[PDB]
């Protein structure tokens, strides 16, 4: 059994490997979440739009349970295995406790386990960061964010991938209580701030919107464009 | 016992260039009949069938994991089994239970892939092989079928013939029977076709 | 033991280990193999290091079943352990479904474990290549399992010293419809062109295979094929 | 580096990391054993390290078993390890056969396990040396000497540790086969004092064993007033 | 002559496809500074080997390269003295356990082989060196008569007419080629004559060992300082 | 033991997989292997390596490797590691038939191992195996598919790819050449062989030089069989006169 | 069951009958109860039919790999020692009575192995519930350094006394000659039973049996 | 390249002293004990103004008479406040009774050695453990090496050197809790790069008789006037 | 089963019977219930026949390696002492005594009773089903200072008074006496065993 510390402390008191892996988060494809009254939006640029391609089998936007939604940046690989092991909680949750799980339940477990990964024998620390959002058992909006290190922060609006500080920085002056306002003002709050990364900003972006007690509703090509189109 | 739970009955017989695999239809619990139409026989290639008897549960589940295997197999080495190779298959796997057997008791009937010799046996439950040039019968009603069997079989039977002298064994075997019945079900295996039917039977 | 890998991928995409493996099967002594149209001859250089060695007390052609016969290019020590394994494999399979192991399907669990080796924590892959031979189902077969566990049926084919030219000795002699006793002589031939001084017939091992069963000739019947 | 590991043999067939264990039994005090017509007599020379030390602080002499002795040399924490692993194999042996075990015997599993440590990466050879003295009226006076690589032989007179060639000069002068335990302490204990340093390693404390006819075939430390007599003569002798 | 990575350090293969640490471990049989042959009679067969015992104070009997396997076979070791003493107290193990579980004694090849497979792991096994050393073995097969086997470091094994190891091996090859090319008191000669020829001493007693077996007493069996003097004088 | 461990499983200074990305480069020297998708079936075309005169032909086929019932892939890079994963699907297929008594739909196969794949670049200590793979099959959910996966244990679907040697150019065909939903597995096999004839640089294609698999519906069963080498010659013919 | 054997001049023969049965049916009229082990090395099983069968297999299975290794002929106290090994860590469970003849290097062998690991050597055994009956048959007649036709004919006779006097033996008698130059298997080396000729018969025409379904499958 | 238990030369285990490094670039964390009970200050450090400030958790409950502040990797202090918890609530269950603040300290610093090639590195983390028991208002502080001490006064992360003096000369063994909290709220604001509000830090207290309060807005509102 | 051993002046006699039974039935007639363990050291069978003849394999096993690395004949009380751990480890599952008889250079020859994992040391032993017959005989017959050949003797009229009366006992008498010379083995047949009181 490969038992060799791979995650270890370096002089200045950085944890190398960790670091590392935020470096893997960096060139994955941009990722924005935005918190709003109702409903949330999660905007992941499709980048990969070939036309041989069978779109349906690389969503990276996904369903955790009934509801909870995430998305992801970085190693692609890493990110299926942690999802399904979250799918795994949730199932084990709702045998155990009788009730759905939280948006920041799911978070905490996902986030504690990139934890134990960066402080375990033989095992490198996951490449990702995810974007987890939904509603909990009242029905209040979560924006939550969780990186390599295994350290998670809930937020108004957020970016991760390429180009995030980019999409972070003009995330702060777009973001208002009138801008989140309506369900139809929420999904125009996103699409901007993924156009100042996103090239060819239109069918180069993936859409989903999670609602009250409504599945996980990925929008449409044409969905889209009309948005694209009065903008 | 355990092997009287459920009931049934399954029974091969040679021909000439052929072989014939029957079995009733009935599965039920102790004195209740609940269903008449549960399978015995299943196939495990073109021209070769394997029927159990004996606890429903274990007649499923051995069924499942020989064809887990078979199949498994076939992929690997590319060819169809052999009767012969599929007798030693089947002995393998019941063996391994020795001290915690299933219960049931297989009989394989089928052609060779090259050749299609007529070929037949039985196995135990615990994996003791039984290649005859006859007959093999396994149920409830061994002895009924035993003695229908060997007063009616006759060497070098052609198809119609075997089919008449499998089926009457069967029925009137299975009617001194109590937990075996409910119908019966005949397949036919020859070099060129599988003929498969259902008989007329009592249904008490 | 240690369990991280010993071979790697380099920069370029190869498996270094795996080559410095078949570099030490082409140094190792020459091996031919011949399917013919009704066997298969395995034909190997024994040249003994010195006249004190005894050489009816080592093999280099062995049996692993009774249709089934082994030979090798590169490290004896490697390929006795591959012989073992493979004896046992062929039992295994002869246990769960009492019959002979098919060649075929033999050659496919040796590269396997050949395979392993070269994964696997703390090991080195074999510095070994095989020639297997047998007959089933009245039909001869000749596989070469490599250092890396791909293998390959051939018709005839030739390793270690020299192997290129010995190939291409094969490919302007063998015919389709060749005979085992045309095919014996073929294959001292192409041993014959990179023999060094004097080949006896206690300085090479020939085993056969038809279907009577793979056997390794006799010393005697060898003199009588030289 | 070919001397990094014990699992690593260098160009010319060595193993350094063995080689650098027995330099460190080569920097201890010197440790003897005569083997005589009676018995064997173990003698050590134990360097007072410090006045706060008391009297018979880091004994170097140790009883492995009720009719066997062990003189040390090199790492005192490794032969102390080493000094168990021999007593488990005696009481093991007592376990299984009913009886004694024979010293050559001990010698042999004590030396494979410390053989053992010589072969691999995850373990480092041990740093030290040890000689084995018994007797009993079947087989007579033993006397065999380990080393850091495994190696154990019989010996009818041999000495350990830095002074290992002045002492073994010493001991070729005495005629040991025909002697008697009581006349070879004596002579054991000036052959301390005579290959005994007195500009380097200041003060020293003798210590004294022995396993014979006269302890009937007991191994215990020498009575103090037989010590005295030897301790008085090797003083005067040098 | 290439080399890469940690070829010389653990027993990986070389570019060229060497193994150096087994060649390193061949050079290690040679440390010890003695040589022995190994004779195969037409009814016996003779272990000769070199007693150096300059120390004075050792106890000559318990410095020794021969030594009993079983009842019928006797082995000399050549190379790293612990390493030798492991590797035939496995050897008298594998022959224990062979006549338990097969119910007769383990042929001279088949326990050459069993020790040869067990050192072949070492050659490719990256965590533990091979032994530096080396093992002959003689006895008695009921049907091939006299046997002569040796296994080396790689895990490579052969029976032989004549063998030798150690410093002076290569010579003691060369010497005994010709002559190959015997009775009990002949095969003796012939041992003792090699070594004394290619190491240019005129042996005493003392200063050889020598171990025989034959097909009128199987046993293994050392010869005492008083019977090799006997051969010593009629070689002279 | 720290000093000779290679480190296969650790993150590089700008986030990369060196090992991952070393068994990429292998895979792209390797044999060229393309899948095209069709609306009444699925092909294989793979080139073979395989061509020395002295070979013997006693298989199925090279690259090619039926899974289960409804399901074959084709395989490049490492020919020995690609047997491990193909043995391993094989037994992932029959324990979910086992499970259900169901045949395992196509993209649930190549999840489950690409969960392997991906466990080989996170822990262990291992090198991965540097193996790609096209799938194609027939389920219940979906019909026709084609899917293709890597050593970093990612995978895709697809109307038409390739891997292995010139893949990028062969994609690039493949863009210019697929028409999305009118296609069929006659006019499928012309497209394979346009674009197997430009990846390959032997002039004349030949039929001994490619292997070709088809998968299609007959009778509510699924047909998987590889080319003779008569149809393979009659499709290079075509071609010719095309 | 009813198996024997027994050490002639020049080898070993072994008997044993025909019959398997089910309880108190016969299950099958010619099991084949001499089993081969090695060339020259031959088992007669009596027992627990499943455990005899895999035993044998497993035994000869180990003695071939034995002497694919060593290059020789296998001994017959191998057999015996792989045999009541294996049957004693077992501890009676697996419940195989067994009777091993063989010829090798030392001259002819016969053991009896029974299911808890004992065994013993002896120049005749008997095995099996006909076992007291041929046991009988070799007392009354058996003499050390018979002729091959004077061996083959007390065996048979032995193994015909559990046939005709056990319910649960029966059938023929197979028997296996083992020397130093051949192994002869002689099943069905003689047939003292036999069914009985029958005087009428019964026939069934064409459609004598109502049928309610019928599918054709064409391969 | 060394393993992760390699001493240094000067008698250091590196992997220690490169976690206690990391606790440098942690915010900075205030505790102070008095008569009247313990009070726990941290410095939210809020990274930007779209995060969300009670998301950020850097005083937790570890029972209702204990708290504990941290500073450092958070994430690794996760896997030892949940132990805390764990061992509180096994002595209660136990012994019918609560654990005392050193208990708990001396149970949660055993885990701090624990590792090797199970822990692959010590925990990049320090922790202040504030608590009422038998003894009084007590306060521990736990570093890395898996030291622990009872402290009258103590400053733990990135300006923690700074604190520390302010502390020391600004404390005396009969200062009352309101002292404390407003003395180390004042200490907090002079070494916060940022402004400090009711929305940017953390307060907590413990006393004889109430439980682990956490202070709100309002509350903080009022004392940061 | 009756077994014997009887220590004399430079060596042991032991005997026993051969019969092996199966409830009624005779299944070995002609059974050799003394087994050699090493050259000069013999053990006799008693109580199940799988259990000792796994026993003496397994101590044989264990004594030819302990010979081999002490360069010596292994004493008797070693071989004794081999037998008592084996029996007393496994009480629960072994049903057979296995007495020891030999001669070493150190003590000369020496019985040791090892049932059940203890070890007795005695001038002489009894064991099997058909001992409990003779205690009387030997009590009364047993003389210290007997020679090899009384030794012989006594031990055939032992034996043969308990196969007349023990129906688990009977067949022939096999006989060994073991010393310094080495090991003599003898048969007694049906027809020449010793006659006693029997009608
Ligand atoms: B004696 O009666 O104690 C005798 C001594 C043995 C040979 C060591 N024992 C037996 O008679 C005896 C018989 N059996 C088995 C009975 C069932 C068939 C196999 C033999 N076990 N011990």
């Amino acid at each position: 059994s490969y038992d060799r510390a791979i995650t270890v402390f370096s002089p200045d008191g950085h944890l190398f490997q960790v670091e590392y892996a935020q470096e893997a988060v960096k060139k994955g494809s941009t990722a924005v979440g935005v918190r709003g009254k109702d409903i949330v939006v999660l905007g992941v640029e499709k980048k990969s739009v070939a036309k041989l391609q069978d779109e349906r089998t690389v969503r990276k936007i996904c369903a955790l349970d009934d509801n909870v939604c995430m998305a992801f940046a970085g190693l692609t690989a890493d990110a299926r295995i942690v999802i399904n092991r979250a799918r795994v909680e949730c199932q084990s949750h709702r045998l155990t406790v009788e009730d759905p799980v939280t948006v920041e339940y799911i978070t905490r477990y996902i986030a504690s386990l990139k934890q134990r990964y960066t402080q375990s024998n033989g095992r490198r620390p996951f490449g990702i960061s995810a974007l987890i959002v939904g509603f909990d058992f009242d029905g209040t909006p979560r924006l939550y964010q969780t990186d390599p290190s295994g350290t998670y922060h809930a937020w108004k609006a957020n970016a991760i991938g390429r180009g995030a500080k980019s999409v972070r920085e003009f995330l702060e002056k777009n973001y208002t209580d009138e801008a989140i306002e309506t369900d139809d003002l929420t999904i125009k709050l996103v699409i901007k701030a993924l156009l100042e990364v996103v090239q060819s900003g239109g069918k180069n972006i993936e859409l989903a919107v999670m609602r009250r007690d409504q599945p996980l509703k990925i929008l449409n090509p044409e969905e889209i464009e009309k948005y694209v189109a009065e903008i | 016992s355990i092997m009287s739970y459920n009931g049934g009955a399954v029974m091969a017989m040679k021909g000439k260039n052929c072989v014939a695999i029957a079995a009733d239809r009935r599965f039920g619990i102790q004195a209740q009949m609940v269903t008449t139409d549960f399978q015995k026989i299943f196939p495990m290639g073109d021209r070769l069938y394997i029927g159990l008897a004996g606890l429903a549960t274990d007649v499923q589940t051995v069924a499942q994991r020989l064809k887990f295997r078979l199949n498994l197999y076939e992929l690997k080495e590319g060819r169809q089994i052999k009767p012969y190779t599929l007798m030693s298959m089947v002995a393998n796997l019941l063996y391994e239970k020795r001290f915690g057997p299933y219960y049931t008791e297989p009989v394989i009937a089928g052609l060779d892939p090259k050749t299609f010799k007529p070929f037949i046996c039985s196995l135990d439950l615990i994996g003791c092989p039984m290649v005859t040039d006859d007959f093999v019968v396994s149920g409830t009603c061994s002895e009924q079928m035993y003695g229908m069997c060997e007063s009616l079989w006759e060497p070098n039977m052609d198809p119609e013939h075997l089919f008449e002298t499998i089926s009457q064994a069967m029925l009137n075997a299975v009617d001194r029977d109590a937990v075996s019945g409910m119908g019966v079900i005949v397949h036919i295996i020859e070099k060129d076709k599988i003929t498969t039917r259902t008989l007329k039977a009592r249904m008490d | 033991g240690y369990s991280f890998s010993l071979t790697t991928f380099s920069p370029s995409g190869k498996l270094v280990q795996i080559e410095y493996a078949l570099a030490a099967v082409a140094g190792g002594a020459p091996s031919v193999g011949i399917k013919a149209a009704n066997g298969v001859v395995l034909a190997t250089e024994k040249k003994q290091k010195s006249i004190l060695y005894d050489e009816r007390s080592v093999h280099k052609v062995e049996p692993i079943t009774k249709h089934i016969g082994l030979v090798y290019s590169g490290m004896g020590p490697d390929y006795r352990v591959l012989v073992h394994r493979a004896r046992k494999l062929a039992q295994q399979y002869y246990l769960v479904y009492q019959e002979p192991i098919p060649t075929a399907q033999l050659v496919q669990r040796v590269a396997s474990v050949m395979q392993e080796y070269t994964q696997s924590g703390g090991v080195r892959p074999f510095g070994v290549s095989l020639l297997i031979c047998g007959w089933n189902e009245g039909r001869p077969y000749l596989f070469q399992s490599d250092p890396s566990g791909a293998y390959f049926a051939w018709k005839a084919t030739a390793m270690g010293k020299n192997y290129v030219n010995g190939k291409t000795f094969l490919e302007k002699r063998y015919n389709e419809d060749l005979e085992l006793e045309d095919a014996i002589h073929t294959a001292i031939l192409t041993l014959k062109e990179s023999f060094e001084g004097q080949m006896t017939e206690d300085n090479i091992e020939v085993g056969i295979c038809n279907e009577a069963g793979f056997r390794r000739l006799t010393p005697t019947e060898v003199k009588d094929y030289l | 580096g070919y001397d990094l590991s014990a699992s690593t043999f260098s160009p010319d067939g060595r193993v350094f990391q063995v080689e650098y264990a027995m330099k460190a039994v080569e920097n201890s005090s010197t440790a003897i054993g005569i083997r005589c017509k009676d018995g064997v007599v173990f003698g050590v020379e134990k360097l007072v390290l410090s006045k706060l030390y008391e009297e018979g602080s880091n004994k170097r002499l140790f009883n492995v078993d009720r009719h066997v002795g062990m003189a040390v040399a090199g790492l005192l924490a490794d032969a102390r390890s080493l000094a168990d692993i021999a007593r488990e194999e005696a009481s093991n042996f007592r376990s299984n056969f009913g009886y004694n075990i024979p010293l050559k015997h001990l010698a042999d599993r004590v030396a494979m396990y410390v053989h053992a440590y010589t072969l691999y990466s995850a373990v480092r050879p041990f740093g030290c040396s040890f000689m084995l003295g018994s007797y009993s009226v079947n087989d007579g006076a033993q006397l065999y000497m380990i080393d850091p690589s495994g190696v154990s032989y019989g010996y009818w007179g041999c000495a350990i540790g830095k002074a290992r060639q002045a002492a073994k000069t010493e001991i070729e002068k005495l005629q040991m086969k025909e002697m008697t335990c009581r006349d070879i302490v004596k002579e054991v204990a000036k052959i301390i004092y005579i290959v005994h340093d007195e500009v380097k390693d200041k003060a020293f404390e003798l210590e004294l064993s022995w396993v014979g006819e006269i302890t009937k075939g007991r191994h215990e430390i020498v009575p103090k007033d037989i010590r005295e007599e030897a301790e008085k003569y090797a003083k005067e002798s040098l | 002559g290439s080399s890469a990575g940690f070829d010389r350090h653990i027993t990986i293969f070389s570019p060229e496809g060497r193994l150096y640490q087994v060649e390193y471990a061949f050079k290690a049989i040679n440390q010890g500074g003695l040589t022995s042959v190994a004779v195969r009679g037409k009814d016996c067969a003779v272990i000769v080997t070199q007693k150096k015992v300059p120390d004075k104070l050792l106890d000559s009997s318990t410095v020794t390269h021969l030594f009993k396997i079983t009842e019928n076979i006797g082995c000399v070791m050549t190379g790293m003295t612990a390493d030798s003493r492991s590797q035939v107290q496995r050897a008298r193990y594998e022959a224990a356990n062979w006549k338990y579980k097969y119910g007769y004694e383990i042929p001279v090849d088949m326990l050459c082989k069993r020790i040869a497979d067990i050192s072949q792991v070492y050659t490719q096994n990256a965590e533990m060196r091979p032994l530096g050393c080396c093992m002959i073995l003689i006895g008695i097969d009921e049907e091939q008569g006299p046997q002569v086997y040796k296994c080396d470091p790689a895990g490579y094994y052969c029976g032989f007419k004549a063998t030798a190891a150690g410093v002076k091996q290569t010579e003691s090859t060369s010497f005994l080629e010709k002559k190959v090319k015997w009775t009990f008191e002949q095969t003796v000669e012939t041992a003792i004559t090699c070594l004394s020829t290619v190491l240019s001493i005129d042996f005493k007693p003392s200063e050889i060992e020598v171990g025989v077996v034959t097909v009128e007493n199987p046993k293994f069996r050392i010869l005492s300082e008083a019977e090799i003097d006997a051969h010593l004088v009629a070689l002279a | 033991s720290r000093r000779y461990d290679s480190r296969t499983t650790i993150f590089s200074p700008e986030g990369r997989l060196y090992q991952v990305e070393y068994a990429m480069e292998a895979i792209g020297h390797a044999g060229t292997c393309l899948g095209i998708l069709a609306n009444d079936g699925v092909l294989l075309a793979a080139e073979r390596r395989n061509i020395h005169k002295l070979l013997d032909e006693v298989f199925f086929s090279e690259k090619i490797y039926k899974l289960n019932e409804d399901m074959a892939c084709s395989v490049a890079g490492i020919t020995s590691d690609a047997n491990v994963l193909t043995n391993e699907l094989r037994l992932i297929a029959q324990r979910y038939l086992l499970q259900y008594q169901e045949p395992i739909p196509c993209e649930q196969l190549v999840t489950a191992l690409c969960d392997i794949k991906q466990a080989y670049t996170q822990f262990g200590g291992k090198r991965p195996f540097g193996v790609s793979l096209l799938y194609i099959g027939w389920d219940k959910h979906y019909g026709f598919q084609l899917y293709q996966s890597d050593p970093s244990g990612n995978y895709g679907g697809w109307k038409a790819t390739c891997i292995g040697n010139n893949s990028a150019a062969a994609v690039s065909m493949l863009k210019q050449d697929y028409k999305e939903g009118e296609m069929t597995l006659k006019s499928a096999l012309a497209l394979a062989i346009k674009v197997l004839n430009k990846t390959m640089d032997v002039s004349k294609l030949s039929a001994e030089k490619v292997e070709i698999a088809t998968l299609t519906r007959e009778n509510g069963k699924t047909v998987i069989r590889v080319l003779k080498q008569k149809e393979v010659e009659q499709l290079i013919k075509n071609h010719e006169e095309e | 069951t009813t198996i024997a054997g027994l050490v002639f001049r020049d080898g070993v023969i072994l008997g044993a009958d025909t019959r398997a049965t089910n309880d108190s049916v016969v299950m099958d009229k010619n099991c084949e109860k001499i089993h081969f082990i090695a060339p020259k090395i031959y088992c007669c099983g009596a027992g627990v039919a499943a455990d005899a069968e895999m035993t044998t297999r497993m035994a000869a299975s180990n003695m071939e790999l034995h002497s694919l290794s060593t290059g020789r002929e296998p001994r017959v106290t191998t057999v015996t020692r792989l045999l009541r090994q294996t049957l004693f860590r077992y501890r009676g469970h697996v419940g195989a009575s067994l009777l091993v003849g063989g010829v090798d290097f030392s001259g002819p062998q016969l053991y009896s192995v029974h299911p808890h690991g004992s065994y013993s050597r002896l120049p005749f055994t008997a095995l099996g519930s006909g076992q007291d009956a041929a046991l009988a048959v070799l007392e009354d007649r058996f003499q050390p350094n018979m002729t091959l036709e004077a061996a083959q004919e007390l065996l048979v006779e032995a193994i015909t006394a559990g046939i005709l006097g056990d319910l649960g033996s029966g059938g023929s008698v197979d028997a296996c000659v083992i020397t130093g130059t051949g192994a002869k298997l002689l099943r069905t080396l003689s047939s003292p039973t036999k069914p009985t000729e029958r005087p009428s018969q019964y026939y069934f025409a064409p459609g004598t049996t109502a049928v309610q379904s019928q599918t054709v499958k064409p391969l | 390249d060394r393993g992760v238990n390699t001493f240094s030369p000067e008698g250091r285990l590196f992997q220690v002293e490169y976690a206690i490094e990391a606790i440098k670039l942690g915010s900075t964390a205030i505790g102070i004990q008095t008569s009247e009970g313990v009070c726990l200050a941290v410095e939210k450090r809020i990274t930007s103004p779209l995060m969300e400030p009670s998301s950020i958790e850097k005083i937790v409950e570890i029972d209702a008479h204990i708290g504990c502040a941290m500073s450092g990797l958070i994430a690794d202090a996760k896997t030892l406040i949940d132990k805390a918890r764990v061992e509180t609530q096994n002595h209660w269950f136990t012994y019918n009774e609560t654990m005392t603040v050193e208990s708990v300290t001396q149970a949660v610093s055993n885990l701090a050695l624990q590792f090797g090639e199970a822990m692959s590195r010590p925990f990049g983390v320090a922790l202040l453990f504030g608590g009422v028991d038998e003894k009084g208002p007590q306060l521990f502080h736990m570093d890395p090496s898996g030291t622990f001490v009872q402290c009258d006064a103590r400053a733990i992360g990135s300006a923690s050197e700074g604190a520390q003096s302010s502390l020391q000369e600004v404390y005396h063994k009969s200062m009352t809790l309101k002292e404390a909290i407003k003395s180390s709220l004042i200490i907090l604001k002079q070494v916060m790069e940022e402004k400090l509000n009711a929305t940017n830090i953390e307060l907590a207290t413990v006393q004889p008789g109430q439980n682990f309060h956490m202070f709100t807005k309002e509350e903080l509102e009022e004392v940061i006037k | 089963t009756t077994i014997m051993a009887v220590e004399f002046d430079g060596g042991v006699v032991v005997g026993s019977d051969s019969r092996v039974s199966a409830g009624e039935a005779v299944v070995n007639r002609a059974f050799n219930k003394l087994s050699p363990l090493h050259q000069h050291i013999y053990c006799a069978l008693s109580g199940s026949a799988a259990d000792a003849q796994a026993m003496a394999d397994m101590a044989a096993y264990q004594l030819e390696l302990h010979g081999l690395e002490l360069e010596e004949p292994p004493l008797v009380l070693a071989a004794a002492n081999v037998v008592r751990n084996i029996s007393y480890k496994y009480r629960e599952d072994l049903s057979a005594h296995l007495m020891i008889a030999g001669w070493d250079r150190r003590d000369g020859g020496q019985v040791y009773g090892t049932m059940g994992g203890m070890l007795t040391r005695q001038p002489f032993a009894i064991g099997g089903s058909g001992s409990t017959y003779i205690y009387g005989y030997v009590d009364a017959a047993y003389k210290p200072g007997m020679s090899p050949e009384e030794c012989r003797s006594f031990t055939t009229n032992a034996i043969a008074l308990a196969m007349n009366r023990d129906g688990s006992s009977g067949g022939v008498i096999h006989l060994v006496t073991i010393t310094a010379a080495g090991v003599d083995y003898q048969v007694i047949l049906g027809n020449e065993l010793p006659k006693f009181y029997d009608e």
